[PDB]
Order: structure tokens, then C-alpha cells, then sequence
RNA sequence: UUGGCACCUCGAUGUCGGCUCAUCGCAUCCUGGGGCUGUAGUCGGUCCCAAGGGUUGGGCUGUUCGCCCAUUAAAGCGGUACGCGAGCUGGGUUCAGAACGUCGUGAGACAGUUCGGUCCCUAUCCGUCGUGGGCGUAGGAAAUUUGAGAGGAGCUGUCCUUAGUACGAGAGGACCGGGAUGGACAUACCUCUGGUGUACCAGUUGUCGUGCCAACGGCAUAGCUGGGUAGCUAUGUGUGGACGGGAUAAGUGCUGAAAGCAUCUAAGCAUGAAGCCCCCCUCAAGAUGAGAUUUCCCAACUUCGGUUAUAAGAUCCCUCAAAGAUGAUGAGGUUAAUAGGUUCGAGGUGGAAGCAUGGUGACAUGUGGAGCUGACGAAUACUAAUCGAUCGAAGACUUAAU
């Protein structure tokens, strides 16, 4: 644990029922924003690449290509802006991270 | 880098004034008419 | 206003309104038993000064500074409370209320009342040139033999000496500094500690007193 | 965690004077080494606490390969020991906490001598 | 962050393919960008026909910085390419069809010529 | 600046540019305040008071200077041995080599070019930036403090509301008050983003060794690559520049004679700036003019010669660290949780070894999110902080209020 009293003003924020999971898996992770005249929610399919850090400050990292570009975006998975998370395919890798994905057919499986 | 002025009989023992040594803890053993050092054993003591 | 004592014990983020994440100083602040106060009449300043962490009890023979004193003792007497262990003056507030005696409370504030905050610095030990002020090196290669020392200091023989206030290599050193501005963003009662916006001074299993703004 | 000189001796130093302290049950050095050999010979023996193979494995990690014994006329070769002779001694809560003892100074130096001792 | 002289595969229908950041207009003694602000460059490589040519001086916004942009929440948008858009001094491009993917940061700075013009915006 | 004079220096006062670091004038470049305009508004010219703060990145040449590109609110002029080589480069100038033009019949010459050319030093005293011991402060000690003084900080853009309104036909387009976030700079701090992480974890290469296979050490930059906790940091996260007062400078004013009118002035009364002082933060009673409140301790020898020998309170000495060059600052010393160990946990790594199954194998899969863990958190006296010593007060006189 990190102490007796940190969690203890912060156990009460944690967020329950992100079906946990390991980097290698795929996934689809929804996210609502606003714009305008719209609440509008929005899907991106990605890979985690990495996951780290737990506690209220754990974070979880997603990779895309989207045209070409390799889009990587970052959240706090336990953000109130998170909507719903799949796992669409597990995975079967070596490595607990998972730099090496500057290449262009990874295909990890 | 050189001195300029030989430095007299005054600043030669006025600076040296903090060049001392102090005695240490000295306590005695209770059985071995002779002093060890604070803390420590010594080979022929009490202690 | 209601200046606490409270001490630091880590720094962990927490999750606003919307979407917005906002870093947070988490400050223990335990018991705080108001000792005498001092006003215009005795000798003319009006405060009130104010405990922190009890001890245990005194003189036995003090091998420590966890064991009080015959002067901490009856000063800490005359309010009929524990010794204690950081004794600070606020002449910010209130000479007119606050009984001597009192325990404050620790929701003398709302989450959102803006607050300051004074304590000392980390204090990194004695450094040097570019790294204590913000001066910049010298050239690493080129043939240069000046990569990190500090330049010249003064001019030629018609200024045959240098100037005080030089900003020399010194000790990098502990002394005291004050953000302004900061705000609470949540209160606690129970487990007795209270949270700040941003990040304060003085490592952890620190002191650091706060206080109402001034702007 | 202090230090002797570089890091390649360090260990294989450090670990080539805990050979000597099981073999031997007490020597004198100076204080940086016996404040820190402190607190690695009494880590190894919780594996005399363990004793079975996946513990026998990593205690080659650390001791010698060496020093062969003739205390009862016979060969015990320095990791039979620990595991006859030292873990059946301890069966104290915290592991095989080892005592130490300081002394004066050298001659030609100004180092605290220190005896520590096996209990 | 892009600064002086990087280089930059643009993204346009405009004939430019690689430009180079003179300045990064802002501010007195700027160094640094990130999305959404806008540096003058001088074109390097050229496509033949197209509309620009070789050697002159345009200006241009900033999309998809190889380093992140830090959105309120918590978020992080890293690309893996720098690239930029030439505009026309009235904040919308030349062409049409600009390529590779847009942050939405460049949308209170009233770019929005931009990203209706173009695919997946995030 | 270019000179003139030869007064100091030849028993050596190192010389141009540039980097490092500043400090000072105002004949002001931006910003603040006004007069006057042949000032419609927005812009602009010219002049007064004003040093508080700001004053950019590149190409060219050794350059100074200069022109040129892109910006900015602006790219000010100068002094400080044409500031700064016991702080730095050496590109030129002023060393020996060689060559070209040229002058000299010749050796050689040139403020004409051209390629290559050794930059020495361990700080005595002042001056600095920190940091401790003695003594003073009419009894000793602890804690908190007031603040004479002294430092620190002072910069600005762009968008929107008033409004497309006043002026001006039309082109365009505010003064004055409010709302947003940017730039540069000065701080504080690692939760996030990254970097480092040399007793952590995993893969693999040669070769040697543990009698051999399996396992595992040694050495090869840490043998090499992927990752990584604490601590330290920025390109990372927050915060900052005040609001408000008092007298004025330029200027504008009211009342008003000298000098029956006018007239800002002579006596009075206003108002008026990023400027001065108080306000903001930091240090500071060695401020010998040594301040202030609360709390604790008070004796025998003895012609006070105080001989002493102690209290309060420290310290010597030890285990370390939120501190740290040593000393100093803190946390502890058995009535103990100060370190180390033991146990549990966070974080990290990524599924140990054996054994079994399958494959002729190379190796796959279960047993099992396993094993293994340096700094961070909690619990427990298991080892070590033992027994001792050293220093340390017993309160003068004067007159005054009683
Ligand atoms: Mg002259
Ligand atoms: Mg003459
Ligand atoms: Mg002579
Ligand atoms: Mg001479
Ligand atoms: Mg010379
Ligand atoms: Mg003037
Ligand atoms: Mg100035
Ligand atoms: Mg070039
Ligand atoms: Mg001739
Ligand atoms: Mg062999
Ligand atoms: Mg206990």
C-alpha cells in the first residue's frame, strides 16, 4: 500500500467495474466530449501498448494507424470520461512493454 | 599565486589557534584498572 | 485566517468536475491547541500563536527533543495541555476571538476558499554556478577550458573591488519561501487532514503553515 | 548503501568476505565493511531457514565455490555448513542476526577495528 | 515541440512536400510550437505542377507535432510525424484534400476551414 | 572618434574581435504622463517631465562597422584600462617556413595579398558568496517574536464586449471603463509527460570455471540491447508581477493684489504619472542605542578569597537523515521503534527451478500473474544505541515612586 491515509481521502474517487486486462490486448475504448451542440461520443479502436503506475494514479496507453499515422493517445483509466472499454482479442507477447512498435506489420500474435 | 608579505610572529600563532586535538570519552571499566574508550572493547579489561 | 499547522505527507491527483484532473499536496494536519495569546495591552502585537504535534511527557533525563522541559513545561501548562513541538505567531486574525485553550478545527475553511502557504525549501547542499542561479556554461568544445565556472565578476582598476551581491557559488540551502494563491479543492473531518491545489514547499514529514490570501 | 571502491569489486569482494565469515565465526575489519557485511550474511541465512533446493541454487548465487572445511577431520565444502551446522544453531524470529563489537584504531591508520561475531 | 529549422512533411494538395520553419511567429524571442500555432517556412522540395514552387516564403499552420499535446483532462495525443498545412493568410489552406489525421486543439483558433475539410479529427 | 603634447610605466602595466558575467549615466528605442499641430477618426510629425523594467533569432567577413531575410511592444546612444585572458578560446595583428605582384644590379623589403604557426601559476592580504567556535547583552536557560535597517519583485502583446456606433459623404474607425487567455522572465515541486537510474528484474554472445548434463558464477566500456522503484531534475505540473493609499515633476486649475483690468501665485486651496515612500515576499536586536512576552532554578564554606560543587539547561560519546565539504541542522539512546534484520504490502520486472505431458529434436504447455526484488509504507525488540564524564547561576552603585 502507499500509506495508511492517502487512499483514505482517495479510495472514495477509485473507480470500480474496468475490466482488467494486459498490455498485448486490443481494445475499443469509448469516451464521451462535447462540442458545440453535441455531447457526442466517440469509439478508437488501439493496442495497449503499456500500463503503468496504480493507485488513483494509474495510467494505460492505446496505440492506432489511422492513415498512415501512427496515432498513440494516453488516459488516466480512471477518468469519469471513460464510457466503456471491450477487449476485443487477447494477446500472446513476451515483453511487459512494449516499445518496439516502430515498424509497420507488428501483428502481435 | 605567490604570497606577497611574509606573515609575521602575529597572523603565524593567531592562525593556528583552531589547530588543536581534544581528549576522548575516557570512561573506566569497571574491573580492569585500566580506561577504554567510550563504546569500545578493549583486550585486556573488564571489558 | 485560521492559520493551521498541518504537514505534508505526499502529493497524489484528483479528478475535478467534468473532465478536468487538477494535482494535489495532500497535508496532514493533526491536533492544534491554541497556546497564549499576546495583544496591544501586555506589549503590542496582536496574535495568537499556536501548537502543533504533541510529545510525551518531561523531565526525566532528555536524551532527546521528544521529552519536554520545565520551560515547556508551565508555558504549556498555562493552557492545560500537551508539550508541543512547533510553536508559530499569526498576527493575521482575530485577536478578538479564538479562547485560549480551544483545538481550532480543521474545516475552518470550504473547498474553495483560496489560501497562501509558508515553509522552507528542499536545500540541496552546497552548488555551484549554473546550477543554483540561473546563469548559463560555457562552450564544451572548440577547445574551450571554461565549461561550468562562473565568468568574470568585475571590471579593471577603475572599479578595484566587486561588487556585494554577486551570486557566487554557495550553499543551495533551506530558507523559507511563500507561494501565493493556492486554493482547497476538498476538506476532510475524520481522517483529520485537508488538501491544496498545485504543490508546496518542504519534503515530506515536513512543517508548513497556512493561511488565509491577501489578495 | 555505502561503498568500498568500484562497482565490479564491490560485490566480488563483498561476497569473498562472508566466505571468510562463515568458515572462521568471527573476524576484525574495519567499519564500512562490517556495518554493510552486516546486512548480507544475515540476509543469505534466511535461506538456511528455507533450505530446500530452490534455495540451494541461489545461495551459489552469492557464497564462494570454495574454501573447503577439515573441521571433523573431513571435507565440508562451505555450503554443507550453513545448512547442517548454522541453520539447525538459529531458530531466533529475525534470521541469523549477528552481533558486532568495536575496537581502537589501527596503527598506520585511524579505522575502528570491529570483531564481529556469529550470534 | 518544432523550433528553428526542422523539417516537415507537409500535408497539403500543394505542391510543397518539405518545408523548413524560418521563425516561429509569436511572441518577441519565441522558440517553440506545438499545435495550433503558425511558423513561416520556405519550401525545400517541390512536386511538380502543383501550385507553390521552390523557394518562397509562405506561412503556414502547425498539425500533428511529433511530441504530445496535453488536452485538460488527463489525455495525451502523440503522432508519430511533423506536419503542416500552407494557408492562405486567411487561415483556410490552398488546396483541397489535406492528408493525415488532425488534432482537434486547432479549433479555438478558428481553423475550421481545416478540419471539415479533412479526415479523421481527433 | 581622428589627432596635438611626452607628464607616469621599458629591472615587461599582455594587444583587436567573440563567448561567460554584469554594473552605471540619459542627450530616450518601447511602455507611462502632458503641450502643440497645416491633428475628421485610426495613424503620424515635434517638444517637455520621466531610468522602474524590457531591448530578437540567422546569412556574409577575423571582424568593429555595414547591407540583407523573418519577426517583435521596441530591435537606443554611450562609460566602465575602446569594461572583463592570475575566467576562456586565438580566427587576425606583431615570431622563424614558402609563394605571387612589385621596388632594389644585391642581401632583402610591403598599414599589399596568400597557406602553416607552444597562450605559464597549488591564493598569502584586502573584496566577495556561504558557513562555524570565544566573548559580550549586570543572575543562568529555553521557546516565540517586534523590526530601526538591508536585500528581492516591478516587463508586456493578441482576441472579445461597449459598436460597427462619434467624427468623416465614402474609405475606414475609437478615446474612456469591463472580459478572456498568450509571450519572455523569476520562483516552488515530481502526481501526471519524458530523461537518468553501476548491489533490481529478463534475453543473448564468445571463452574459462564449479568432476559431467541440466543449472550458475568470473571477464570482456556495466560485454550488449528492451524496460524500471526511490533520489535528482525540464522540455513537465502549479503559482507569481498586485489592488489600495501620501507628496510631487511636466502640465492643467480655482480664488488674488502687486500693477483698480486681466493674471495658476506673492500668502492660501486643488488635481496630476510604470517614477519616490507605506503596502507584497526574503533576511535582520553584534541595531554594543545589544529590544519584547511567557515559562523554569535559587546554598555552605565564610573577613564574598568565594573557596566550591551542583540545579535548570546543555554537551562529550554513540545508531542515521527530511540535513550535509567537516563543523552546523533535525530525528533517537532501553520507560526505546533510531537504524539493520524478520514479516506483510505498494511499485517494478513478465510466468523461476524442479516435476509431469507432447515433440526424434530445436523447444512448446500446466503446476502458478508465478518466482525475484536498492533506496518508499506498516508491524515486531531479534542485534547495536551500555555503564560514565565535562561545562554550567547564587544577582554592584546612584538618586527617583513606594
Ligand atoms: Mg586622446
Ligand atoms: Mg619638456
Ligand atoms: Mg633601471
Ligand atoms: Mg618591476
Ligand atoms: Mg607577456
Ligand atoms: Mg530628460
Ligand atoms: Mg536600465
Ligand atoms: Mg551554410
Ligand atoms: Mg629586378
Ligand atoms: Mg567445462
Ligand atoms: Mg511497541
Amino acid at each position: 500500500t502507499n500509506h495508511k491515509l492517502i487512499e483514505a481521502v482517495t479510495k472514495s474517487q477509485l473507480r470500480t467495474d474496468l475490466p482488467s486486462f494486459r498490455p498485448g490486448d486490443t481494445l475499443r475504448v469509448h469516451v464521451r466530449i462535447i462540442e458545440g451542440t453535441r455531447e457526442r461520443i466517440q469509439v478508437f479502436e488501439g493496442v495497449v501498448i503499456k500500463r503503468r503506475g496504480g493507485g488513483v494514479s494509474e495510467t494505460f496507453t492505446v496505440r492506432k494507424i489511422s492513415s498512415g499515422v501512427g496515432v498513440e493517445r494516453t488516459f488516466p483509466l480512471h477518468t469519469p470520461k471513460i464510457e466503456k472499454i471491450e477487449v476485443k482479442r487477447r494477446g500472446k507477447v513476451r515483453r511487459a512493454k512494449l516499445y518496439y512498435l516502430r515498424s509497420l506489420r507488428g501483428k502481435a500474435a | 599565486a605567490v604570497p606577497k608579505r611574509r606573515t609575521s610572529k602575529t597572523r603565524k600563532n593567531k592562525r593556528r589557534t583552531h589547530f588543536k586535538i581534544s581528549v576522548p570519552g575516557m570512561t573506566e571499566c569497571p574491573n580492569c584498572g585500566e580506561y577504554k574508550l567510550s563504546h569500545r572493547v578493549c583486550k585486556n579489561c573488564g571489558s | 485566517t485560521k492559520g493551521i499547522l498541518g504537514r505534508k505527507i505526499g502529493m497524489t491527483q484528483v479528478f475535478g468536475e467534468n473532465g478536468e484532473l487538477i494535482p494535489v499536496t495532500v497535508v496532514e494536519a493533526k491536533e492544534n491547541v491554541v497556546l497564549q495569546k499576546k495583544t496591544v495591552e501586555v506589549d503590542g502585537y496582536n496574535a495568537i500563536q499556536v501548537g502543533f504535534e504533541d510529545k510525551k511527557a518531561y523531565k526525566k533525563d532528555a536524551k532527546s527533543n521528544k521529552y519536554a522541559n520545565k520551560p515547556a513545561e508551565g508555558h504549556a501548562k498555562k493552557a492545560d495541555a500537551a508539550p508541543k513541538r512547533f510553536i508559530r505567531e499569526f498576527r493575521n486574525v482575530d485577536v478578538d476571538a479564538y479562547e485560549v485553550g480551544q483545538e481550532v478545527s480543521v474545516d475552518t475553511f470550504v473547498a474553495g476558499d483560496v489560501i497562501d502557504v509558508t515553509g522552507v525549501s528542499k536545500g540541496k547542499g552546497f552548488q555551484g554556478a549554473i546550477k543554483r542561479h540561473g546563469q548559463s556554461r560555457g562552450p564544451m568544445s572548440h577547445g574551450s577550458h571554461f565549461h561550468r565556472a562562473p565568468g568574470s565578476v568585475g571590471m579593471a582598476s577603475d572599479a578595484s573591488r566587486v561588487f556585494k551581491g554577486q551570486k557566487m557559488p554557495g550553499r543551495m540551502g533551506g530558507n523559507t519561501v511563500t507561494v501565493q494563491n493556492l486554493e482547497v479543492v476538498q476538506v476532510d473531518t475524520e481522517n483529520k487532514v485537508i488538501l491544496v491545489k498545485g504543490n508546496v514547499p518542504g519534503p515530506k514529514k515536513g512543517l508548513v503553515e497556512i493561511r488565509t490570501s491577501i489578495k | 548503501r555505502k561503498l568500498g571502491r568500484t562497482s565490479d569489486q564491490r560485490k566480488a569482494m563483498l561476497r569473498d568476505l562472508a566466505t571468510s565469515l562463515i568458515i572462521s565465526e568471527r573476524i576484525e575489519t574495519t567499519e564500512a565493511r562490517a556495518k554493510e557485511v552486516r546486512s548480507v550474511v544475515e540476509k543469505l541465512i534466511t535461506l538456511g531457514k528455507k533450505g530446500d533446493l530452490a534455495s540451494r541454487r541461489n545461495a551459489a548465487k552469492t557464497l564462494r565455490n570454495v574454501e573447503i572445511l577439515n573441521e571433523d577431520e573431513t571435507t565440508q565444502t562451505a555450503l554443507q555448513k550453513l545448512f547442517g551446522e548454522i541453520a539447525e544453531r538459529y531458530t531466533e524470529r529475525q534470521g541469523g542476526y549477528t552481533r558486532i563489537l568495536k575496537q581502537g584504531p589501527r596503527r598506520g591508520d585511524g579505522a575502528e577495528s570491529v570483531i564481529i561475531e556469529l550470534v | 515541440m518544432i523550433q528553428q529549422e526542422t523539417r516537415l512533411k507537409v500535408a497539403d494538395n500543394s505542391g510543397a512536400r518539405e518545408v523548413l520553419t524560418i521563425k516561429v511567429l509569436g511572441g518577441s524571442g519565441r522558440k517553440t510550437a506545438n499545435i495550433g500555432d503558425v511558423i513561416v517556412c520556405t519550401v525545400k522540395n517541390a512536386t511538380p505542377g502543383g501550385v507553390v514552387k521552390k523557394g518562397d516564403v509562405v506561412k503556414a499552420v502547425i498539425v500533428r507535432t511529433k511530441s504530445g499535446v496535453r488536452r485538460n483532462d488527463g489525455s495525451y495525443i502523440k503522432f508519430d510525424e511533423n506536419a503542416c498545412v500552407i494557408i492562405r493568410d486567411d487561415k483556410g489552406p490552398r488546396g483541397t484534400r489535406i492528408f493525415g489525421p488532425v488534432a482537434r486543439e486547432l479549433r479555438e483558433g478558428n481553423f475550421m476551414k481545416i478540419v471539415s475539410l479533412a479526415p479523421e479529427v481527433l
